[PDB]
């Protein structure tokens, strides 16, 4: 017997994304830890999108 | 080439935009520098890629 | 029956898939009318072969079927036949000025002089081609007058 | 040279075969020229004329 | 006088082929396009 | 006696612009506006950037 | 014709890597879609426009 998952990995989009989707039509997806990492010095990410 | 969608879609800022000639001769004669003119209200603004 | 999908092996990219979002409602021949379709045969231009005549591409584009391209999302085009007397909205691209009476015939793209002969999507050997839609007198002022040379 | 140092010791894992009271320490040398551009010399090529 | 009455539910995670999948439940993939997911690496 | 202003504005660049400029080469000014307003449903901006 | 400045200067997650083959044959033999293989070091990610 295994363990798995019984519902889908649901994920969400931030409005900077919706901004970004209608102006220029790409998503960066975590738009807001790349903010963050970004404007703190921090370079490597704990986990992606 | 510039994306329409981008004004249509973003919220823009009301402003009483009086200018001294008609906006069709404004248009017809080329004074302003890419213009965009839809005589029907086409739905174009909605393939958000 | 009514919806026909296709596809292509390239993907389309946000340059491209905007330069065909501007083509909704565009006419759009098909040599086959069947369901789904590729792109190789889809337009005119597997069918364009100069030295061979102008008045047999004349005699080709008669005889097949015509469509209206609209709903583009990603490899997925819906070319949707039209029925028989409904009122349709179409988009033309031959440069000529139209009139409320003047009924349409499909003519094959001759050449207009700029030396522009624009295809709007370019591909590793195929180009989107595309039918003009001209008024009726245009029409038979072309006919006859091939037919006169 | 051996009053030189080897003051202290760490502990890591390896693999061992036992082979008649010797013990032999079994070790791939792949990741020590994993995707590096000098060859991993335990290749080699031999000739029979 | 029947008909169809002996059929049966599968799921996309209770099959075994869900073992290679991470699946996310998303709600505009037809607005998407072409979803990049692009890599950096350098060399030793 | 006329009352000009002192100094030149200043147009700072917000961190929400900083991935939109290194990313998508455009700037597009007071995202933070744009996201409230947009998210918010009202699209009059009360003042532009 | 990509964004290769905005791979270059984002913040990244990092992994733990395993190519089929070596990663120069990789680049050389056209295994992916597009790829931007320079040697010694590239100043090109600087200049943001």
């Amino acid at each position: 017997t295994v363990s798995a998952p019984a519902t889908y990995g649901n994920f969400v989009l931030s409005p900077e994304n919706a901004v970004t989707a209608i102006s220029y039509h790409s998503i960066l997806a975590d738009f807001n830890s790349y903010k963050a990492h970004l404007t703190s010095g921090q370079p490597h990410l704990p986990n992606d999108s | 080439m510039e994306n329409w969608s981008a004004l249509e879609l973003l919220p823009k800022v009301g402003i009483p935009t009086d200018f001294l000639t008609h906006v069709k001769t404004s248009a017809g004669e080329e004074m302003f520098e890419a213009l965009r003119i839809y005589y029907g209200d086409d739905p174009e603004r909605y393939n958000i890629h | 029956e009514a919806n026909i999908f296709c596809t292509f092996d390239h993907k389309l990219s946000i340059a491209d898939v905007g330069k065909l979002t501007k083509l909704v409602a565009a006419v759009v021949p098909i040599p086959q009318r069947l369901h789904l379709i590729k792109h190789y045969q889809l337009g005119l231009h597997q069918f364009v072969d100069h030295t061979r005549g102008y008045v047999r591409l004349r005699g080709l584009l008669r005889n097949m079927t015509l469509t209206l391209m609209r709903r583009v999302e990603g490899n997925q085009i819906l070319l949707h036949v039209p029925t028989h007397g409904l009122l349709y909205t179409v988009l033309n691209t031959g440069p000529v000025t139209w009139e409320k009476g003047d009924a349409l015939c499909v003519l094959p793209p001759l050449f207009h002089g700029p030396l522009a002969r624009e295809n709007l999507l370019t591909l590793g050997q195929w180009e989107l081609v595309l039918p003009w839609i001209v008024p009726m007198p245009l029409a038979l002022e072309i006919n006859q007058r091939l037919l006169i040379m | 040279l051996s009053q030189a140092g080897a003051h202290s010791l760490t502990p890591l894992s390896m693999d061992v075969i036992r082979l008649g009271e010797k013990t032999v320490i079994m070790e791939n040398l792949r990741r020590v020229y994993k995707n590096t551009d000098t060859k991993d010399p335990l290749e080699r090529n031999v000739d029979l004329t | 006088g029947t008909f169809c009455n002996r059929l049966e539910w599968v799921y996309f995670l209770t099959s075994g082929l869900a073992a290679a999948a991470h699946a996310i439940k998303f709600h505009d993939l037809n607005k998407l396009t072409t979803g990049k997911m692009l890599f950096h690496v350098q060399v030793p």
